[PDB]
RNA sequence: AGCGCCGUGGCGCAGUGGAAGCGCGCAGGGCUCAUAACCCUGAUGUCCUCGGAUCGAAACCGAGCGGCGCUACCA
């Protein structure tokens, strides 16, 4: 006689529930898999990569359960520019006695601790092996800026692949490839499409596939079929999440630091502004424990124009008021996990895509913007993305002085114009803003065909430092 | 019941420009009535009836609806009018169809205030109607001053009080005309703290309402705040948000950030 | 709805609505010209009085309210094959056959066909009725 | 008919095969 | 999530404080030996759903429905 409601809110208290994050806990002692840490906030970011008009946030709401809005009206339908987030929880049941496949259990991020097990017939409660974060990067020709970083920020790749479609698709090819450059090797291969298919055709497609991947750096990658809409084969992606797919080094010792990829103004409409909030700047923390109330400045922030024409840097400094993770406010932060740091900046400073691929600092630490940039280059045979109608897909050019390449240094997607060309070095003359804190990797594109084309990976030598106007 | 002609006396003027609603037609014209001045009947000969060829008389003639009119001779001996629609314009139409509506209204209110009191219509217009056409020019702009100015009612001899107090309550019922204006601020600021500066200069404009015009600032975006005031007399508003503006342009002059003006207020 | 063309079977490129007509007593409304109009970069009076052009009847044009009456019985083919005259004339340029082609006037008064992808200067077949109408109201200044 | 229009016609239809030859050479 | 616009007889505009408006539609009739042009006469409708004001509200207002033009993805 009770409702779904209150028999929800009862499972969810007799689960333990959501406990608030302790105010000053020992973090010498924490791990990203501490019972504190897990409840509260995602530690492995998962990404996406598939072909066009393929369905990658389908199957990431099959897994999980949240929407990644497709907004915009014109982008509800066929394309979004900004990433796509969601959160999912790991559940393991702990009774050996069903079998081991069905055991795994990925919820929304609103569940408990400990939620019954819907398997008809298993007493056994959920254990929470690690909460994690996914990220759908687009899928689209154009739109390459915004992978590349997504890439940048992922720790974990998933790619999709439809089977009665052509096999050699050159979108997925780009995918895995930038993943490649970022030094990501770890990869689960995806079969989307498996009910409107044969008994043969799945085994050519599966051949097709481990053809495919011989010669690229990734070997061992685990495929899985899996249908996003039929809502199945769910629990075996998350086991093979959980087994194949280590923590990567990320600790205490190294110093915090922010990468903001999205914006969120907080300007809530129609009711009075005597009740406001501030600011959400989307950014990771792939280094740094950050804890509310610390002082923070956004390194390329302000930019400016003198009458001379010179490039001035205005620093945002900030006053963090929230950080935002998983489903409740956190009262330190984890890296390995988007975050959406709430501060007093302006509401106009993160309205639309102007806090995309930023680098933001601490107070206790002085990152430097540049503007000329010595880069290592290096660079592949043939483009991938550039369907070839049986003739030799098209051989990269080298580079020239005087061009325009869409350098992504880390997350940033900057305009570089060419000064020298090398062997194995180039020196590039960036308009826009960016900053250099230890290594980070850079992807290089250029415009060969109208649209974007990735080219190769580089790293950062060099440069000319911009030294902040206080 | 509907009389006692809306202007002044029963005989239209030299060139006075009135409205004619077309009654019957024998095989001249439209002899047929006014709805701007006095009802009496006037003659409308077709040849002064028509601009283009005339092909459709019954199409043309419109029975049962107002139509222009120019008055060319009067008989203020007996009672008649030579009026015509062919002396006629179409910025003289624009001035016809005013005065059509000018005098509609008042008609329609006098004719409820003597419908509900049985007073002779005639003895309202005497009392009521032509004084405020004598102070003010024309009885409708002197009903629109009294909604907001109750001096007009004095010097001026009721039939009974009710009459002014039903007056009243149905022009302020039915005459109830305040205009809404409206401002657009885009707050650029990239600086470091705007959300309280927003807060102090939000606070600052909302405490300038006055206790007949309350301007609320409120939300739409985050570039774009939005100002809305309801100007009682469309005078007061511009400089309230104004000041407004200088409030905002003065507190984000200082923080650091920049704050730009879209829509300046406009009524 | 058609791809723009009637003796070409893509399924990528450029798009045109066909256009259709409804009945005034005798003339023909045709509902659907501003539309292919801007899907061609070339005002809706050319597209009219084009088709009159090929036609040889009275016609009747109104941009500026959407009734655009062209007087005959013509059944939908004819008029969507007197359009596709008009566009392989008009809108296709030479070389890739672009949809978009405007009509420009250089400081000699040739009217030019001039495309985008391939932005060449199609030398125009200003032998043809269209074409006077053309100069006589310049594209997007004289409408 | 009226051979003057007649007359128009050709020389015009000359005109126009002149100025074929013209961008055609 | 909020503000400015609208609510047709088959379509475009309009007065919205005396209660279904015209052009264009259409059925029919008139004219012509004949057709059109024209001339005319007629038929469709819940100015959106429900209230307040009023002798009476499609109409002045409102306690909302359906759809549009901006802010802009607004924790
Ligand atoms: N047959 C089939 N259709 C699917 C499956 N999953 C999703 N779709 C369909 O894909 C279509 C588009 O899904 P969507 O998630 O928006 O594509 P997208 O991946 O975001 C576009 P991009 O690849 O550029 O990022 C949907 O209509 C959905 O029904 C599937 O597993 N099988
Ligand atoms: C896309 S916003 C960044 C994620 C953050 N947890 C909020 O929600
Ligand atoms: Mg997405
Ligand atoms: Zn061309």
């Amino acid at each position: 006689g009770e409702t779904e409601e209150e028999k929800r809110k009862r499972e969810f208290e007799e689960g333990g529930g959501l406990p608030e994050q302790p105010l000053n806990p020992d973090f010498s002692k924490l791990n990203p898999l501490s019972a504190e840490i897990i409840n509260r906030q995602a530690t492995i970011n998962i990404g996406t990569i598939g072909h066009v008009a393929h369905g990658k946030s389908t199957v990431v709401r099959a897994i999980s359960g949240v929407q990644t809005v497709r907004f915009k009206d014109e982008l509800e339908r066929n394309i979004t520019i900004k990433l796509g987030y969601a959160n999912a929880k790991i559940y393991k049941c702990q009774e050996p006695t069903c079998p081991e496949p069905d055991c795994y259990r990925s919820f929304k991020s609103d569940k408990e601790i400990s939620p019954k097990c819907q398997r008809p017939g298993c007493p056994g409660r959920y254990k929470l092996v690690r909460h994690v974060s996914f990220v759908d990067c687009p899928g689209h020709d154009i739109l390459m800026s915004t992978m590349l970083s997504g890439a940048a920020v992922m720790d974990a790749a998933l790619l999709l692949i439809a089977g009665n479609e052509s096999c050699p698709q050159p979108q997925t090819s780009e995918h895995l490839a930038a993943i490649e450059i970022m030094k990501l090797k770890h990869v689960i291969i995806l079969q989307n499409k498996v009910d409107l298919m044969r008994e043969e055709s799945a085994l050519e497609h599966q051949k097709s596939i481990l053809k495919f991947i011989r010669g690229t750096i990734a070997d061992g990658a685990p495929i899985v079929p899996i249908s996003a809409q039929l809502k199945y084969n769910i629990d075996a992606v998350n086991e093979f999440i959980v087994k194949t797919i280590p923590v990567p080094p990320r600790d205490f010792m190294i110093s915090p630091r922010l990468i903001v990829i999205r914006s969120f103004d907080v300007n809530k409409p129609g009711a009075e502004i005597e009740d406001l909030k501030g600011g959400v700047a989307g950014g990771s923390i792939l280094n740094g424990v950050f804890k509310l109330g610390d002082e923070i400045e956004i390194r390329p922030g302000i930019v400016t124009k003198d009458d001379k024409g010179k490039i001035q840097c205005k620093p945002i400094f900030s006053n963090i008021v929230s950080l935002f993770a998983e489903q409740n406010d956190l009262k330190f932060a984890v890296p390995g996990g988007l975050i959406g740091v709430g501060t007093k900046v302006d509401p106009t400073l993160c309205r639309a895509d102007r806090l995309v691929g930023q680098v933001v600092g601490a107070k206790g630490h002085l990152p430097n913007i540049y503007t000329d940039i010595e880069i290592n280059y290096f660079l592949l045979r043939r483009l991938l993305g550039v369907k070839t109608d049986g003739q030799k897909q098209a051989k990269v050019r080298k580079l020239e002085p005087n061009e325009v390449l869409m350098v992504n240094i880390g997350s940033t997607a900057t305009g570089a114009r060419v000064v020298a060309v090398k062997a194995d070095m180039a020196r590039l003359q960036l308009t826009s803003p960016a900053c250099t804190e230890i290594n980070e990797k850079i992807a290089l594109s250029r415009r060969i065909e109208k649209h974007w084309r990735l080219i190769g990976w580089a790293t950062i030598k060099k440069g000319t430092t911009l030294e902040p106007i206080a | 019941t509907s009389h006692c002609r809306f202007y002044e006396n029963k005989y239209p003027e030299i060139d006075d420009i009135v409205m004619v609603n077309v009654q019957q037609i024998a095989e001249m014209g439209a002899y047929v009535k006014l709805l701007e001045y006095d009802n009496i009947e006037g003659m409308i000969l077709l040849s002064e009836l028509s601009r283009r060829r005339i092909r459709s008389i019954q199409k043309l003639i419109r029975v049962g609806k107002n139509d222009v009119a120019v008055v060319l001779r009067v008989d203020k001996e007996k009672g008649y009018i030579d009026l015509s629609k062919r002396r006629v314009s179409s910025e003289d139409i624009i001035k016809c169809e005013e005065k059509y509506q000018k005098s509609k209204t008042v008609h329609s209110i006098l004719r409820y205030c003597a419908e509900k009191f049985q007073i002779p219509l005639e003895e309202l217009y005497k009392t009521i109607a032509w004084p405020l056409s004598r102070k003010f020019g024309h009885a409708y702009e002197a009903f629109k001053l009294s909604i907001i100015d109750e001096t007009v009612w004095e010097g001026i001899e009721p039939p009974s009080k009710d009459v002014l107090d039903e007056l009243k309550n149905y022009i302020s019922k039915r005459l109830t005309p305040a205009v809404k204006i409206r401002a657009d601020v885009e707050v650029s600021c990239f600086s470091y703290e705007g959300i309280d500066a927003i807060k102090d200069a939000l606070k600052s404009a909302e405490d300038m309402s006055t206790e007949q015009m309350q301007v609320k600032v409120k939300l739409v975006a985050a570039p774009l705040y939005v100002l809305t005031t309801q100007a009682l007399d469309k005078q007061k508003g511009i400089e309230q948000l104004e000041s407004a503006i200088e409030k905002i342009t003065e507190v984000i002059t200082k923080y650091g950030g920049v704050c730009n003006i879209t829509m300046p207020p406009k009524a | 709805i058609n791809i723009c063309r009637d003796n070409h079977d893509p399924f990528y490129r450029y798009k045109m609505p066909p256009i259709q007509a409804k009945v005034e007593g005798i003339k023909t409304a045709v509902l659907n010209v501003a539309d292919i109009s801007h899907a061609l970069n070339r005002p809706a009076p050319y597209i009219v009085k084009y088709f009159g052009f090929e036609l040889g009847a009275q016609t009747s044009i109104s941009v500026d309210k959407d009734r655009y009456l062209v007087n005959g019985v013509h059944e939908p083919a004819k008029l969507q094959d007197v359009l596709d005259g008009f566009i392989n004339k008009f809108v296709l340029c030479g070389s890739c056959k672009n949809p978009e082609t405007e009509i420009i006037i250089t400081k000699d008064n040739d009217l030019v066909r001039d495309c985008k992808a391939c932005g060449k200067r199609t030398p125009m077949d200003l032998r043809h009725k269209l074409s006077s109408f053309i100069l006589k109201n310049p594209p997007d200044s004289v409408s | 008919m009226r051979a003057k229009w007649r007359k128009k016609r050709t020389r015009r239809l000359k005109r126009k095969r002149r100025k074929v030859r013209a961008r055609s050479k």
